[PDB]
């Protein structure tokens, strides 16, 4: 029925302006106030600004006040978020809700956009293989991985053969470290299926508009 | 502004048992402008309970809150392993709108040896100057765990990149991933490297070596 | 009738004002006056210290330079009844030696890891960091720390690896050690007795002011340094309305003067019966004082620092207790050029500014053991040997990966709110049973004119009262013990309870024993009991 669809945002630089949209559908659009509430890296959630059924009555928090302009548009069923001279305590991923009733809350949320705000520029990621030590271990399971190394910014999307086999899989999460992320990933699988069949990682970073797809080679 | 903590911050309970986290503001709310949010991991939050009291839409009778003024408090009378998710309490009753601290909770299983798995540099990355020796530790609990890194019988501490996943929706266990990084020259001048697991399930750290000879 | 003396008098004020300055200085005052808006919070502060904090002070000093004996014997001589109290004073300072020292470790193991140009608490690449770990103060709680508070927590402490007091884990000897080189230190200066002891407080109380000094102006000489001095003594006095504002004041005044612990009464107890007591007992008071005033420009101005240059709330880097000094400070320091220089000095600071106070605690012991044991005074290089190889022994504990809920757990039941009530029967036995006229004809005969009546009215009724009303309502605002997002258990708070009733039960105990004891008729018995020495 009801659904909310944050699109824009992106990687600015401190200084910069950009703005964000959100669709709704579902639900008659004039009827609802609307809100933007945005969750830092941190997870706290924070509440931005909150725009009325017409549009008559504005509200922000006194973090974005000024800086951010919150529109909207009852025909074409648009939420709109103007921002200026972004900062690098902005970034966060910016959720759009109703957001109409107060004594009820917020009912729906959108899937959400992120925002990035840093000097840093885009980079493309370096993935690398995981082959465990010659010889050595013989078990009934084996453990491979894919390293991506060095990229930014996020997200990156690993998946291993094609999202063939998800089960026995641990991607971990990457982790900033001098404006650089670094991601790996972990498979487990039986020895009579490895290296008998092709194994492979394929990682992608669209942002640098990178795609690798690359086999772990026990050499 | 007005303040919204909760508490406790992160909380572990086996399925079946009783939860109750709290909610407290420093300045007064009204009841019926206080609510309460679930987000499960990696996506989108959702209206769990409003004014304090009424369920949302789909919200299972296992889940109550009641409380008033500056305190406020979200209880389920039988937890299951569906209901894990960080839960944040909010008020309406006056500008700037604020969200609460949020109550992360998590299910509390079998202590679980952590699976230890140690890899030598690639080739491709040693080719671009860079060496990183990458150790997996996978499925154990609980999460808390430690890694030294020895590329000798010294330890070194320094450029370590280790990252904890979230809990597994099947065995509930975890896992860490432990990257020292190091110069194709730094990491070409010695052999044989160390990983661990130093865990609650041993006295004895779980140890995996490699070395260059092979 | 023949007892040593201070070699100087300089001596005795720098024990007395080494005793009263401590990390407690630093640590609250600083951060209260911020909570409870600034120099406003002084009011509450300074009249609380006027009419409660210095009369005591003034009243231990001048009990023991008068009675000449140790804190037990003292109470002996003066209420034989109320004997009870020289008991409970003295355990007391018993209990605190074993949770107290641990801070002073801790100094020292961050000074010994303060040799480096790299401090490692800078940033979050080391193997003890998580991906949670943040450059300087998000939160908290929850979920996300820093680089120093990841190291200090998931390194020095270990306490990540604790899942609560009752799991204390593996022992760590890197503070074992440090905490043997600390009751080294206070070893080789009580060894000799307060001939050494006269002569080493000449630096751990001096010393202190030095590194305060460079700091100070090193703090004052950092962008928005003048920003974090707004927040501590911007004065909103609307604070003063609160209940709580007033029992912070009152035991932050209290513990920082250090009445009750029978430290006062053990060092002036050596002072000569002709020297004057009010003098040295107004000075002393001034000093530390005004040692935490200057110390709240010091924390603040750095602290500023933080919230403007390194782009933090002051919010989050405003903190009391360990944290501040072990993790947002170094933080701040990490930053700023010499920054090896200024940690060093710090945690040096830190250490002289614990080891002196630690002394006063060890020696109140001592004396008032060695006064009612003769046994003890021939032999005091062998009883201090055996005492603080109790203190290390157990203070292993504190070394454990699980030692700071041990510490925190001591540092909250093992002397608070007892010191109150053994302060508040302090005053009454000797205002009332004792009585006030007798004690300003004492006064009057040593430093040759009886106390203004402004100190008998408080000595008589305003400290009594002052305490019994404010110790009674932190009863009322009691939360069951929890650290962090750690809540103790039950028994653990009762275990606590247990140390600070141990003491405060001693008055009754001492007073019900004796009271039995003594051959005669109830009504003489009691006479028996209210009499003083030759009296
Ligand atoms: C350093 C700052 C941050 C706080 C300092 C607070 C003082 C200014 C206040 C607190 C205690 C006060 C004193 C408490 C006791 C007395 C009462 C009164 O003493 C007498 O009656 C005369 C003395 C005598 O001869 O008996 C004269 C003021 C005086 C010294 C007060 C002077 C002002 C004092 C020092
Ligand atoms: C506040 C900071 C910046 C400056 C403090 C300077 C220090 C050195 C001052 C403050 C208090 C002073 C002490 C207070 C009074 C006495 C008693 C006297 O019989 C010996 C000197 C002695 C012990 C003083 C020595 C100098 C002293 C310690
Ligand atoms: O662990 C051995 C000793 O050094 C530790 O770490 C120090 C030391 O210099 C080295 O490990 C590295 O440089 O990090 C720090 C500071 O440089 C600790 O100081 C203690 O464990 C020991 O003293
Ligand atoms: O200890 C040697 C000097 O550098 C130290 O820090 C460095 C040093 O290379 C070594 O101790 C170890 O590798 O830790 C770091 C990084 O290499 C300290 O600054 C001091 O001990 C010395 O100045
Ligand atoms: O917790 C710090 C690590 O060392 C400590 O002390 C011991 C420990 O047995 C081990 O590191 C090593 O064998 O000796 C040191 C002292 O030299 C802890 O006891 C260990 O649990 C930690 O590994
Ligand atoms: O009840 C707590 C358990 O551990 C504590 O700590 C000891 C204990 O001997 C054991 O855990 C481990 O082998 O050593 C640590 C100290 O090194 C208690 O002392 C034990 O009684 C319990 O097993
Ligand atoms: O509340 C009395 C108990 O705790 C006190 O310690 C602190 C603590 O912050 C809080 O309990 C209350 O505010 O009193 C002081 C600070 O004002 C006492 O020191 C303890 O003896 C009591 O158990
Ligand atoms: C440490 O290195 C930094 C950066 O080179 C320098 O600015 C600072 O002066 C050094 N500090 C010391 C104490 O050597
Ligand atoms: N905080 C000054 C009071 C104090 C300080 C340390 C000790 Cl060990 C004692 Cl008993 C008393
Ligand atoms: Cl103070
Ligand atoms: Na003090
Ligand atoms: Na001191």
């Amino acid at each position: 029925e009801v659904q909310l669809v944050e699109s824009g945002g992106g990687l600015v630089k401190p200084g910069g302006s950009l703005k964000l949209s959100c669709a709704a559908s579902g639900f008659t659009f004039s009827s609802y106030a609307m809100s933007w509430v945005r969750q830092s890296p941190e997870k706290r959630l924070e509440w931005v600004a909150e725009i009325s059924s017409g549009g008559r009555y504005i509200y922000y928090s006194d973090t974005v006040t000024g800086r951010f302009t919150i529109s909207r548009d009852n025909a074409r069923n648009i939420l709109h978020l103007e921002m200026s001279s972004l900062r690098s305590e902005d970034t966060a991923m910016y959720y759009c809700a109703r957001g109409e009733v107060r004594q009820r809350g917020f009912d729906y949320w959108g899937q959400g956009t992120t925002l990035t705000v840093s000097s840093a520029k885009t980079t493309a990621p370096s993935v690398y293989p995981l082959a465990p030590v010659c010889g050595d271990t013989t078990g009934s399971s084996v453990t491979l991985g894919c390293l991506v190394k060095g990229y930014f910014p996020e997200p990156v999307t690993l998946t291993w053969n094609s999202g063939s086999l998800s089960s026995g899989v641990h991607t971990f999460p990457a982790v900033l470290q001098s404006d650089l992320y670094t991601l790996s990933s972990s498979v487990t699988v039986t020895s009579s299926t490895w290296p008998s069949q092709s194994i492979t990682c394929n990682v992608a970073h669209p942002a640098s508009s990178t795609k690798v797809d690359k086999k772990i080679e026990p050499r | 502004e007005n303040v919204l903590t909760q508490s406790p911050a992160i909380m572990s309970t086996s399925p079946g048992e009783k939860v109750t986290m709290t909610c407290r503001a420093s300045s007064s709310v009204g009841s019926s402008y206080l609510h309460w949010y679930q987000q499960k991991s990696g996506a989108s939050p959702k209206l769990w309970i409003y004014s304090t009291s009424n369920l949302a839409s789909g919200v299972p009778a296992r889940f109550s809150g009641s409380g008033s003024g500056t305190s406020y408090s979200l209880t389920i009378s039988s937890v299951e392993a569906e209901d894990a998710a960080t839960y944040y309490c909010q008020q309406f009753s006056g500008y700037p709108l604020t969200f609460g601290s949020g109550t992360k909770l998590e299910m509390k299983r079998a202590d679980a040896a952590p699976t230890v798995s140690i890899f030598p540099p690639s080739s491709e990355q040693l080719t671009s100057g860079g060496a990183s020796v990458v150790c997996f530790l996978n499925n154990f609990y609980p999460k808390d765990i430690n890694v030294k890194w020895k590329i000798d019988g010294s330890e070194r501490q320094n450029g370590v990149l280790n990252s904890w996943t979230d809990q597994d929706s099947k065995d509930s266990t975890y896992s860490m991933s432990s990257t020292l990084t190091l110069t194709k020259d730094e990491y070409e001048r010695h052999n044989s490297y160390t990983c661990e697991a130093t865990h609650k399930t041993s006295t004895s750290p779980i140890v995996k070596s490699f070395n260059r000879n092979e | 009738d023949e007892r040593e003396t201070w070699s100087g008098k300089v001596d005795f004020l720098l024990s007395v004002i080494g005793f009263a300055v401590d990390l407690a200085n630093v640590w609250r005052f600083p951060y209260l006056c911020y909570k409870n808006g600034g120099g406003a919070f002084l009011v509450p502060y300074g009249i609380m210290l006027a009419v409660g904090g210095i009369p005591l002070f003034y009243m231990e000093l001048a009990l023991g330079q008068h009675n000449r004996k140790g804190a037990i014997t003292c109470w002996g001589r003066l209420v034989p009844l109320f004997k009870g109290i020289g008991y409970a004073v003295v355990l007391i300072a018993f209990y605190v030696g074993f949770y107290y020292n641990v801070i002073i470790a801790w100094s020292l193991r961050f000074f010994f890891a303060s040799f480096t140009n790299s401090l490692p608490w800078t940033s979050c690449n080391n193997i003890w960091n998580t991906p949670n770990c943040r450059p300087f103060e998000v939160g908290h709680v929850e979920g996300f720390q820093s680089a120093a508070s990841e190291y200090f927590n998931r390194y020095i402490l270990e306490l990540n690896r604790s899942e609560g007091i009752h799991d204390l884990g593996a022992i760590k000897w890197d503070m074992a050690l440090c905490l043997l080189i600390v009751y080294l230190i206070c070893y080789f200066s009580l060894w000799k007795g307060i001939s050494t002891s006269g002569k080493v407080v000449w630096f751990t109380a001096l010393f202190p002011y030095a590194v305060l000094l460079i700091l100070l102006i090193r703090g004052l000489t950092l962008p928005g340094s003048f920003l974090g001095i707004q927040y501590y003594l911007t004065p909103n006095f609307s604070a003063i309305y609160k209940a709580e504002v007033w029992v912070d004041a009152a035991t932050q005044v209290f513990f920082s003067l250090g009445p009750g612990f029978g430290v006062l009464l053990a060092y002036a107890s050596y002072n000569k019966y002709h020297n004057n007591v009010y003098k040295d007992a107004l000075l002393t008071s001034f000093i530390n004082s005004a040692t935490s005033f200057i110390a709240g420009f010091v924390i603040f101005s750095v602290l500023g620092y933080m919230a403007h240059t390194l782009g933090v709330r002051i919010e989050d880097v405003a903190t009391e207790g360990p944290g501040l000094v072990f993790v947002v400070y170094p933080a701040a320091i990490a930053t700023m050029p010499a920054s090896t220089f200024w940690a060093l000095i710090f945690f040096m600071m830190l250490a002289t500014l614990g080891l002196d106070s630690s002394f006063g605690g060890m020696e109140a012991i001592i004396t008032a053991l060695s006064d009612e044991f003769p046994k003890i005074k021939r032999n005091r290089e062998l009883f201090v040997a055996g005492l603080f190889s109790l203190y290390f022994v157990v203070g292993l504990a504190s070394c454990t990966q699980g030692g700071f809920y041990f510490f925190h757990l001591l540092d909250r039941y093992a002397a608070g709110y007892s010191i109150l009530v053994a302060v508040f029967f302090e005053a009454i036995a000797v205002s009332w049973i004792y009585g006030t006229n007798r004690f300003s004809e004492d006064i009057r005969d040593m430093i040759g004119f009886p106390p203004g009546r402004y100190w008998q009215v408080c000595w008589r009724f305003v400290a009594p009262i002052f305490l019994l009303f404010i110790t009674v309502y932190g009863l009322i605002g009691y939360e069951p013990l929890t650290y962090a997002d750690y809540v103790y258990p039950s028994w653990a708070n009762a275990l606590g309870w247990c140390i600070a009733g141990s003491s405060v039960v001693m008055i009754p105990a001492v007073a019900i024993f004796k009271l039995l004891s003594t051959p005669g008729s109830l009504r003489q018995r009691f006479t028996i009991l209210t009499t003083p020495w030759r009296d």
